[PDB]
């Protein structure tokens, strides 16, 4: 049980990182703004600053609170 | 203006020698030779380590790469106000003049030069990589 | 204890997603490198100019995200 | 005195005084109200 | 060899040529700026890719760009 | 006489510029046929520490 | 040619006008802030005096005032230690029972539950057990009451105010000229005779008149309240004559060359005091007398204003052989004009002496009841070792700074320095090879032992039972030192230290000092230490010799001493500056000194420290160093896993704080990995996204937020790495040595 | 009660934990005298322990099987079973102080933004203006809501710098 769960979870983590890496490779090599004009894909790059900022806020809040509660305990 | 001819029987600055000198590349691939005219004897710093004494008049030195020769050229121009020049020498004896290319230093504009590798547009006007994909080899969008 | 460790898990997931998403969206360019799409997915840097451009490519974002994935798992 | 007040108005001096005041207030609050876990 | 390109935003300030440590850039006549000069890269075979020229460029965005290409003896700056 | 008035404030429309969608004060407009005659000075410097740049006639909008 | 007091009156005016103008020292920072980077620069170039101006006189004056301010800070620290010992300590109670009452000089306020840290240290007191060894030092000097420590604290505060006034006076009222600072002959004569000789003579006088009789009475069983005051002993000859008959003759035997009459307080007893466990104070007093005479004699070597004496330039120029060319020509001008070169030499010798101090202090304990306090011994050795290592790394850093900034090839044509730069490639290549050889022959032994032990082949290991590598040279030297008081030291009673051999000395049931035996594990760990020291030397020496130029970058000197790189060209030139070499040397120094302190702690707790039972001595770990230190698994299990039980279960007791720090230190260290494994480009783009979020809500500051520079990121990473690792080891050592020691 | 937990006033492990803490404190106190500073300090700590346990049991906290209290984060459960003082009221308290500090800083930045040199006002704090804004920030939620309704809280898209996409 321990070995199987750990094996599958680590493999899943590596595969997820690979998915995002290939997404970045798609943006650099295969993205065409002229063909994707106004669709959801172009709108992702349109408000990317908002997405990164909100992800930063969520990560900061979770890190500060989890670390604070652990140090307090 | 005329291309200078390398004089192998040119005196060299008095240096005791070092371990940062030439290697097997000077005998197998190529090396560089820097020559200059000094008005008086003066202690200068060697690009490969150590302090040498440049003689009065012609002075010749050998280096492993072009960067060492241009570094010594910049040092001689900015510290003693001289006019040095260097060549690339091959093991078969071929000498190729390198800097200054036209006898005039490249910082100032000189007539007769032709601009190369110049794009008549800006960076933001480059094409997307999808347009340069599936080429003969890896081609950047700025190469065209 | 389960509540706290679940919050730690959420922190790891959100931070890994932040690094990967930011690297995928900023892969085509940002204010520091307006022409990052012309350099490919993986390249060393843009040199020490403009204050420094260490780990500016999307490959470097994935590189920093692998540590967070390993930490989360 | 104007230069001295301007020096005291800098970011590190103001940060030191403000954090000392906040820390002192929190310490005195926990001193007169020991172990507050709820409202 | 590395790819060195000069764009039309070059103001002919000649700072990139002076910062080049291997004599790759030069100045040629031009008619697109007040200085009537433009940077050129006719000896890219000796460029190593130090990007000192990019650091010395004052235009926004840069006028000279260096793209890392095929590595060789001169491009890697090897004395052996 | 062509271009924005000296000392006015204009917005930068160049996407690759550091001051894109930012206000800058006009310094001088070249009277020749250069591609970027407008000179714009900004209070905030870029990553390279530069506060002045040259933009084209259509690259700046009055704001 | 004349040595005099050159000075300038009122060069700088005392005002607060510049306090309101940050960054006024540098021309680049005088403009003001525009980006956050500027703020960091404001702190990075604060003490960089040779960057503000090129005038050597201004730099020297600023250095002088900085030294005075530093000494004022040190005096405030010493006065604080004395005040804490006089009002928040149990020194008076510890004097009556120095073998059962734990030293303590810090109390905590009853807030947020921290009062649990006020542990029962003994003698009717509740506080934090200190490990600085101030109690033993005060006992050695003859301090018997809190009033003396309080008076010393007041005197220290006065001295601190005097040091600050001296700095202000020498910078704004009377600033010495450059010719006054360049009087190295006079400076050395004074520092040798006056400072060292007079300080040793004054301390010898205090030890003879106060430490010796007070400590003799303390060791004689007299209560500390009934012991006469130091001035009482200094006023009449009756008490001193009773305690020492030689005092009945006055100073007459000194002037009549009858020093043998003083054989009651100036001897060569050697060994340790069987009552206190420390060195005999009579021997230390005789030591200080001899040291004072030697330094006073050495203080009349260089010529100052008369014909007699030496000229260091003459001696340097007279030393020249056939294999070195010109010799030391120009070295005098180098050291008399560059503060960085002098800083490099001073920091290197100072750090080396600090490490020597650590070794000599654990081996020969000079303070009473110091050896029995295992916590103080371990903490003192570790602290002095770390200070020595840091100072050595700083020495290499300043050597590189001198090579980049103050070096001039026009005055170093064919001297030693020029020849070293000429064959720097050979130096680095041979040092690299010896580092690889030492690494293989030092780490491969441990790996081979781990493999043979795991493969079930203990007879193929490198141990005492299996293939043994005995340090015959060290054992022979130990035997020679043990036999020295009988053939080569006829006037010495015992040996210099008990670690060589002989009978052990134990005080209060605890072993004060016993002989140390070296085996295979000691041989292996010594080779590990040599290898780590060689690698640190390789990184520092490579950064010093190749600071001006190299085969990769011939104009490195033009790029300065501290620069991030030269671009991604030539395959990549990341970390080519000398600053980066210092940055890597810091990590290697941390690794080396960490292994050194681990070896010291394990060897002391395994074969030296321990209780004394009936017919046998039992150590803390049972003497497992000669059997379990030859493998990495043994170090990880018996020394790291077993000894860390005290720091992890310290919660709920007076040592719980250590456990907290033990966890906190693991955080900071790992925090370092965020700044060492990443680059500022990613952080700059992330900051851009955060800046967009701020701009949306109109909360964007005028000062543009910029990511940390590459050099700053490396400095932050190494600082956090060092702080985290050092604090982790500090918590582990202190909690363990306080719980079982 | 909620999630199988019992109140701290009726939990056996809670009382056993209190007895354990008082026992170790009393054991440490038996080694000293009666009119000494460590004894008075230990007695004060014991009184603090008794008051803390009594106050926690008096507050109606819910304890688990370990004898330690538990917090109720659900607004419905907290307002329905008398647990709003754990996580609800402190949540709104932090929201008030957080928005208070944020509004004070935002007001100071917007005020110094229109001056000649805002960077000097950022490194050298203008104490009178900062003090005035700190005292005026008590009405931060009202001012923030009024700013949001007027449309002046946010900046337009055309006035914010973005990447070249
Ligand atoms: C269906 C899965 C899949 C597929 C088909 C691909 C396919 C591709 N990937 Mg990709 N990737 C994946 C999953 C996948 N990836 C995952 C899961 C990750 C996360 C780990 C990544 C992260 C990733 C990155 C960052 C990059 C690619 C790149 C690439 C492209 C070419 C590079 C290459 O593969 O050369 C060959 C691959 C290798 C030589 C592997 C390197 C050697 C590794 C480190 C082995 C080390 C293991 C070690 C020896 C274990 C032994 C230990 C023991 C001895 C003790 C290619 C189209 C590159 C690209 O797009 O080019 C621009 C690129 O930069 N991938
Ligand atoms: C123990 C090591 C460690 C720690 C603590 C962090 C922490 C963090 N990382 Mg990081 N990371 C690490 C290792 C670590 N990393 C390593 C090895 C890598 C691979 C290189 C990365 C790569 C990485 C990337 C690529 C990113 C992060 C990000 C973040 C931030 C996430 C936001 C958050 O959780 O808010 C919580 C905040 C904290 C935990 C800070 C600690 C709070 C301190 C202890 C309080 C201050 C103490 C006291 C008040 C004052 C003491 C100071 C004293 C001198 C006066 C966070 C600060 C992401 C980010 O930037 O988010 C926006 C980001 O993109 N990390
Ligand atoms: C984000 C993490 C976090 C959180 C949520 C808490 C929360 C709390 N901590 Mg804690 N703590 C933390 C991190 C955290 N801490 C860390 C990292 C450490 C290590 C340094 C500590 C160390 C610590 C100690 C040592 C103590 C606490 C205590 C407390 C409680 C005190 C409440 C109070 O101050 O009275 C009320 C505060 C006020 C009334 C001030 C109000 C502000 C103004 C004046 C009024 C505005 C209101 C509208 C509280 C529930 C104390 C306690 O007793 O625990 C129960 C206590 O002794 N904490
Ligand atoms: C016998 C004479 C004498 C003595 C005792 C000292 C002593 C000292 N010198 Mg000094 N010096 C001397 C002669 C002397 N010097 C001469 C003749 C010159 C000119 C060539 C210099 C030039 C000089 C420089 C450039 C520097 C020193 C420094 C120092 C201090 C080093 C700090 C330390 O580690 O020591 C131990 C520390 C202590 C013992 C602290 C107690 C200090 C007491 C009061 C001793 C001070 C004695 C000194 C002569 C001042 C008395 C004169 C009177 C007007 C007050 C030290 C106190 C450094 C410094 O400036 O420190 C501030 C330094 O940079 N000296
Ligand atoms: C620097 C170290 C030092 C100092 C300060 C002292 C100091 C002292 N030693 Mg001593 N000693 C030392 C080292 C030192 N010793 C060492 C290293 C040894 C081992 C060799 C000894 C061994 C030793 C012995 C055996 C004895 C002493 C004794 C003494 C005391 C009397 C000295 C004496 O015999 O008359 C010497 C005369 C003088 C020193 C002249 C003093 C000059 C005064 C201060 C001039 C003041 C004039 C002023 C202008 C007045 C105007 C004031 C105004 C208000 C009116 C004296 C306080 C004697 C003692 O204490 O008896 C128990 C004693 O018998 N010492
Ligand atoms: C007699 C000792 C001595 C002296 C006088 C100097 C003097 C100098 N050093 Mg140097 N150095 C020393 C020892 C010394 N160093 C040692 C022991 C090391 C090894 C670590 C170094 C390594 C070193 C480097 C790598 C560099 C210098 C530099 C400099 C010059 C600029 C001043 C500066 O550092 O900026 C300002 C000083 C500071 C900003 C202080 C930094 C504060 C640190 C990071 C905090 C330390 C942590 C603290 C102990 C724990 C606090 C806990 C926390 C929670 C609060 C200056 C002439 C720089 C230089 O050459 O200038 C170009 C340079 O780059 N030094
Ligand atoms: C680098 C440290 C080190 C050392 C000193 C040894 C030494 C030894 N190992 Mg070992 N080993 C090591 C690392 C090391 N090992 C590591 C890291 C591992 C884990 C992978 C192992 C795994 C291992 C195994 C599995 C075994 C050994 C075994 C042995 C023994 C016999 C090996 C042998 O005969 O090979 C032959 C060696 C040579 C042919 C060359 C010797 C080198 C010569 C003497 C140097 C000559 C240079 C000379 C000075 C040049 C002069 C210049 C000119 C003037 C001529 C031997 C005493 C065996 C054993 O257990 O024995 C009982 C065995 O079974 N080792
Ligand atoms: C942050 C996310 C969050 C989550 C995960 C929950 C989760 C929960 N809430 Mg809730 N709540 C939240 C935010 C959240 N709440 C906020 C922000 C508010 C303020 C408006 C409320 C106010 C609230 C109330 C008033 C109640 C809950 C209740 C509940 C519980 C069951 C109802 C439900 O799932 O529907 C989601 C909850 C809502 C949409 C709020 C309206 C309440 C719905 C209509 C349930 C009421 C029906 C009935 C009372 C259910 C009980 C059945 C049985 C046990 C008797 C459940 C565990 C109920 C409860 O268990 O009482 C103790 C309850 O009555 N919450
Ligand atoms: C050790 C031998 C010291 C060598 C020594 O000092 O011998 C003495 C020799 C003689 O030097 P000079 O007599 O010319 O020196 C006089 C002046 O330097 C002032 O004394 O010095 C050298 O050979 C320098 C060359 C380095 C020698 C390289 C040998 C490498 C062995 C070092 C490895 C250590 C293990
Ligand atoms: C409650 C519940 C339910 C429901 C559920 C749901 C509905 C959910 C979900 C889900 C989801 C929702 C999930 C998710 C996932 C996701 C992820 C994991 C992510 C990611 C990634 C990505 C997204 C990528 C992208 C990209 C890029 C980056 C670029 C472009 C291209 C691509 C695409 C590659 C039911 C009743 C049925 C049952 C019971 C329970
Ligand atoms: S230090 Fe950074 S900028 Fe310099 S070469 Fe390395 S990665 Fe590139
Ligand atoms: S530095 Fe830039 S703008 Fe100036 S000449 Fe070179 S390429 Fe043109
Ligand atoms: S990258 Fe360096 S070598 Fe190449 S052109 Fe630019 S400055 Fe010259």
């Amino acid at each position: 049980q321990a070995a199987l769960y750990t094996h599958h979870q680590y493999i899943a983590g590596f595969i997820m990182c690979g998915a995002f890496a290939h997404g970045a490779i798609f943006f650099i090599r295969d993205y065409d703004p002229e063909q994707n004009k106004g669709n959801v894909l172009a709108r992702m790059l349109d408000h990317k600053e908002a997405l990164i900022s909100h992800l930063s806020w969520v990560s900061l809040f979770l890190g500060f609170h989890t670390l604070g509660l652990y140090v307090h305990n | 203006w005329t291309v200078p001819t390398l004089n192998p029987d040119t005196p060299s600055p008095i240096f005791g020698g070092s371990t940062g000198g030439l290697l097997r590349k000077a005998q197998t691939e190529e090396f560089y030779v820097i020559t200059w005219e000094a008005k008086k004897e003066q202690i200068f710093e060697m690009p490969t380590g150590g302090a040498a004494i440049m003689r009065q008049g012609p002075n010749l030195l050998k280096f492993g790469k072009k960067e060492q020769c241009l570094a010594l050229t910049t040092q001689l121009r900015n510290k003693f106000k001289l006019t040095p020049c260097f060549y690339r020498v091959f093991p078969d004896g071929k000498v190729q003049y390198l800097h200054p290319a036209d006898g005039v230093y490249p910082e100032k504009v000189n007539a007769g030069r032709v601009g190369a590798n110049q794009n008549m547009r800006r960076i933001g006007q480059n094409v997307n990589p999808i347009k340069v994909k599936f080429s003969g080899r890896m081609m950047s969008p700025a190469e065209i | 204890g389960d509540f706290l460790v679940h919050h730690a898990i959420a922190l790891g997931l959100h931070t890994t997603t932040l690094i990967l998403v930011k690297g995928a969206l900023d892969a085509r360019g940002s204010k520091l490198m307006p022409d990052k799409k012309d350099f490919g997915y993986s390249f060393p840097c843009d040199g020490p100019g403009r204050g420094g451009t260490c780990d500016i490519s999307a490959y470097d974002a994935f590189y920093l995200a692998v540590f967070w994935m390993l930490n989360t798992i | 005195m104007k230069d001295f007040t301007t020096y005291l108005s800098t970011a590190p001096v103001i940060a030191t005084i403000w954090f000392t005041f906040t820390a002192g207030l929190l310490i005195e609050i926990n001193r007169y109200f020991p172990d507050p876990l709820v409202f | 060899a590395h790819i060195v390109k000069i764009y039309d935003t070059c103001i002919g300030c000649t700072q990139c040529v002076r910062a080049c440590p291997l004599d790759v850039l030069e100045m040629v006549p031009w008619d697109g700026c007040k200085a009537s000069q433009m940077a050129s890269a006719p000896r890219t075979e000796d460029c190593v890719g130090c990007k000192r020229c990019e650091t010395a460029c004052p235009t926004d965005f840069l006028s000279v760009r260096v793209y890392l290409g095929s590595e060789s003896t001169r491009s890697m700056g090897l004395s052996y | 006489e062509v271009g924005p008035k000296r000392g006015s404030l204009v917005k930068i429309l160049r996407p690759e510029s550091y001051w894109f969608n930012q206000v800058g004060k006009v310094v001088s407009v070249d009277q020749s046929g250069v591609r970027y005659p407008v000179v714009v000075r900004f209070e905030n410097q870029n990553y390279a520490g530069v506060t002045t740049n040259n933009y084209a006639l259509d690259e700046v909008v009055a704001a | 040619k004349k040595v005099k007091i050159a000075v300038d009156r009122n060069p700088v005016e005392t005002s607060f006008e510049k306090w309101a103008k940050p960054g006024h020292f540098s021309r680049t920072l005088s403009k003001g802030p525009n980006t956050t980077t500027w703020i960091w620069n404001l702190h990075a170039d604060a003490h960089d005096f040779d960057s503000h101006t090129s005038d050597l006189e201004e730099i020297s004056r600023k250095v002088f005032s900085a030294h005075f301010g530093q000494l004022g800070i040190i005096f405030i620290w010493l006065s604080g230690m004395y005040f804490h010992g006089a009002r928040f300590s149990n020194y008076e109670a510890w004097l009556s029972d120095p073998t059962h009452i734990k030293p303590s000089a810090q109390v905590v306020w009853p807030i947020v539950g921290q009062e649990i840290l006020n542990g029962d240290v003994g003698g009717g007191f509740q506080g934090i057990q200190i490990t600085s060894g101030f109690f033993q030092l005060w006992r050695a000097s003859g301090i018997t009451s809190e009033l003396q420590l309080y008076t010393t604290a007041i005197g220290g505060l006065v001295m601190a105010a005097a040091m600050f006034f001296a700095g202000w006076f020498h910078y704004h009222k009377a600033a010495p000229k450059l010719e006054w600072f360049q009087n190295v002959e006079s400076m050395l004569n004074h520092h040798l005779g006056g400072l060292l000789g007079l300080g040793s003579l004054a301390w010898a006088g205090h030890q003879i008149h106060v430490s010796l009789p007070v400590n003799k009475l303390l060791d004689a069983g007299v209560d500390p309240k009934e012991i006469p005051l130091p001035h009482d002993l200094l006023l009449n000859r009756a008490i001193m004559a009773d305690l020492y008959p030689s005092f009945a003759k006055g100073i007459a035997p000194f002037f009549t060359l009858n020093w043998s009459e003083y054989s009651d307080f100036l001897t060569f007893k050697g060994g340790l005091n069987p009552v206190t466990g420390g060195l005999w104070l009579s021997d230390t007093a005789h030591h200080h007398v001899a040291i004072a005479v030697l330094f006073l004699v050495a203080g009349h070597m260089y010529r100052t204003n008369w014909g007699i004496g030496h000229s260091m330039k003459e001696i340097l120029e007279a030393h020249r052989g056939p294999f070195t060319g010109e010799g030391h020509v120009g070295l005098y001008e180098i050291l008399t004009t560059s503060w960085h070169a002098q800083l490099a030499i001073n920091l290197a010798l100072f750090g080396s002496l600090s490490i020597i101090v650590a070794h000599h202090m654990y081996a020969m304990p000079p303070y009473p009841y110091l050896a029995t306090d295992y916590g103080t011994q371990l903490s003192l050795f570790t602290h002095h070792t770390w200070i020595g290592g840091f100072c050595i790394v700083g020495a290499g850093a300043h050597a590189a700074i001198f090579m980049v900034r103050d070096y001039d090839p026009t005055n170093n044509y064919n001297n030693l320095l020029d020849r070293v730069i000429r064959h720097r490639d050979a130096i680095i290549s041979h040092l690299n090879w010896v580092c690889i050889f030492l690494g293989f022959h030092s780490f491969g032994l441990y790996i081979h032992n781990d493999t043979m032990s795991a493969l079930g082949r203990p007879q193929d290991m490198f141990s005492d039972t299996a293939i043994q590598l005995q340090p015959v040279f060290a054992q022979w030297i130990q035997n020679t030192h043990f036999l020295a008081p009988q053939l080569t030291a006829p006037n010495a009673l015992a040996a210099t230290s008990l670690t060589w051999g002989g009978d052990l000395v134990a005080v209060g049931g605890k072993v004060a000092m016993m002989p140390i035996s070296l085996g295979t594990s000691d041989f292996m760990v010594h080779h590990i230490h040599a290898f780590t020291i060689h690698v640190t030397v390789l990184i520092l020496l490579k950064g010093v010799l190749f600071a001006r130029s190299s085969r990769l970058i011939p104009d490195k000197a033009n790029l300065g001493f501290r620069f991030p790189c030269d671009g991604p060209g030539r395959g990549g030139t990341c970390q080519v500056s000398a600053w980066d070499h210092v940055f890597l040397g810091l990590f290697w120094m941390y690794n080396s000194l960490s292994i050194v302190i681990f070896h010291f702690s394990w060897k002391m707790q395994s074969d030296v420290w321990g209780t004394v039972t009936a017919s046998g001595v039992s150590h803390i770990t049972g003497g497992n160093f000669a059997q379990s230190a030859n493998t990495i698994n043994g170090w990880l299990r018996d020394f790291l896993w077993a000894q860390s039980s005290q720091v992890i279960q310290s919660y709920g007791s007076a040592l719980s704080a250590y456990g907290l720090i033990f966890l906190g230190a693991h955080f900071v260290w790992a925090f370092s990995l965020m700044f060492l494994f990443s680059g500022r480009g990613y952080w700059q783009e992330l900051i851009e996204s955060i800046v967009w979020a701020h701009n949306k809500l109109k909360v964007a500051p005028a000062i543009q937020p910029r990511a940390l520079s590459i050099t700053q990121g490396r400095a932050v990473g190494v600082a956090h790495y060092l702080l985290g690792g050092i604090a982790t080891t500090w918590s582990f050592f202190l909690a363990r040595i306080i719980s079982v020691g | 009660d909620i999630a199988g937990l019992t109140p701290c006033s009726e939990s056996k492990a809670y009382a056993k934990l209190e007895k354990k803490e008082l026992k170790t404190l009393e054991k440490r106190l038996k080694q000293y005298e009666a009119d000494s500073a460590p004894a008075v300090a230990l007695k004060a700590t014991m009184e603090r322990t008794k008051a803390r346990f009594a106050n926690y049991a008096k507050a109606g906290l819910l304890c688990g099987n370990d004898g330690l209290p538990h917090l109720i984060a659900d607004p419905g459960l907290a307002l329905k079973y008398g647990h709003a003082g754990e996580v609800f009221i402190p949540t709104f308290g932090f929201l008030y102080v957080a928005g208070y500090i944020g509004y004070v800083g935002r007001q100071y930045l917007i005020a110094v933004k229109g001056e000649a040199k805002p960077t000097d006002k950022e490194i050298i704090i203008d104490v009178p203006l900062a003090t005035k804004l700190a005292w005026q920030g008590a009405g931060w939620p009202l001012a923030a809501v009024q700013e949001l309704q007027r449309g002046t809280l946010l900046e337009k898209e055309e006035n914010i710098t973005v990447s070249p996409r």
